[PDB]
């Protein structure tokens, strides 16, 4: 149930809805082989 | 070497639908030559 949501996190659309909202930025997880949850991140530039 | 296992009846795995749906696509696709009009990607082009 918690995997779920991560995976409804990755690739579904969770937290609705709206996401990327903390500073311009975004935390994104990746887990691999069943037993680790690795991280990666989004920036932007300041157009608008 | 418990490199990846899916759970049953997940698309990824090699016994779901989905395997067998390009097993019998894989299979089919070359009966009727490219030319004819009973080919199936010809009868069938969203497959």
């Amino acid at each position: 149930d918690i995997q779920a949501l991560i995976a409804a996190e990755i690739t579904g659309r969770l937290p609705t809805p709206d996401v990327y909202n903390d500073d311009n930025k975004l935390v994104i997880p990746a887990i691999n082989t069943g037993g680790k949850i690795t991280f990666s991140e989004l920036a932007k530039t300041q157009s608008d | 070497r418990a490199e990846k296992f899916v759970a049953p009846g997940a698309v990824s795995s090699m016994f779901s639908p989905a395997g067998y749906l390009t097993e019998l696509y894989r299979e089919a696709r070359g009966l009727h030559p490219k030319d004819s009009d009973r080919n199936l990607d010809k009868r069938r082009q969203d497959l």
